């Protein structure tokens, strides 16, 4: 039943909404990247295991820009030769009918025809 | 057209070449058809010019698409009244495939025609 998922993901959430409150942060964007809040404690002085986390605790830092994602809309990419034949059959986009067109294709134009 | 008399401009062996290339559509037939034609003594003022550049050759690769030459070309007009409503109707289809221009002439048109078959 979708209600029992939908309750999950809602239980799920409150949960870590607790959890960020208890922190002292007011969003999820506030703690992205922030390595140096989690510590790493030992088992006990009876199972003698040397892990050392630090690999995964080391932050480098950024510099200018923030520690996640900052664009909207995907990462573009360059024009190929369909666009011209966009450009070109457009009665059949509009009116409806037959199209017959002539090129030169090079081998420097990738996926001919995909677009369209 | 007689053997005896003066040359013209349109006669059999250029026709018929010309039909020839048409119809199996192979261009070696059309340069064929062309050698001809630019072959025969000067008839028409513009046979005695000749071109003549200054600057080097480019690779054929490089100039203008048939696309956007091939909408420079567009078919004159002629009446209904003289052709046939077929060969009419042939020329408005042809033209319009290719994104060119065509022309009714005078004599009118078929409204039926007017919508997108």
């Amino acid at each position: 039943t979708p209600e029992k998922v939908v309750n999950l993901f809602t239980f799920l959430a409150e949960e870590v909404r607790e959890i960020l409150a208890g922190l002292g942060f007011r969003s999820l964007n506030e703690v992205i990247g922030r390595t140096d809040l989690l510590h790493q404690v030992s088992r006990g002085a009876e199972h003698l295991d040397d892990l050392d986390l630090n690999p995964r605790l080391a932050q480098v830092d950024p510099g200018e820009n923030a520690r996640y994602c900052t664009l909207q809309g995907r990462n573009e990419v360059p024009d190929t030769l369909d666009a011209r034949i966009v450009a070109d059959a457009r009665p059949l986009f509009e009116e409806g009918e037959k199209m017959q067109l002539a090129y030169n294709a090079r081998n420097t134009q990738r996926a001919i025809g995909t677009r369209l | 057209f007689r053997k005896s008399g003066d040359r013209h401009g349109w006669e059999g062996g250029v026709i018929h070449t010309l039909q020839q290339a048409v119809t199996n559509d192979s261009y070696t037939t059309f340069k064929k058809y062309s050698e001809q034609v630019n072959k025969r003594p000067p008839m028409q003022l513009r046979d005695l010019l000749e071109l003549r550049s200054t600057k080097a050759p480019v690779p054929v690769d490089e100039v203008e698409s048939i696309t956007a030459i091939r909408k420079r070309f567009i078919t004159p007009g002629m009446s209904m009244g003289a052709l046939s409503p077929e060969a009419h109707g042939t020329l408005n289809v042809a033209m319009n495939r290719i994104g060119a221009k065509s022309d009714s002439g005078e004599g009118g048109e078929d409204p039926a025609r007017f919508r997108p078959d």
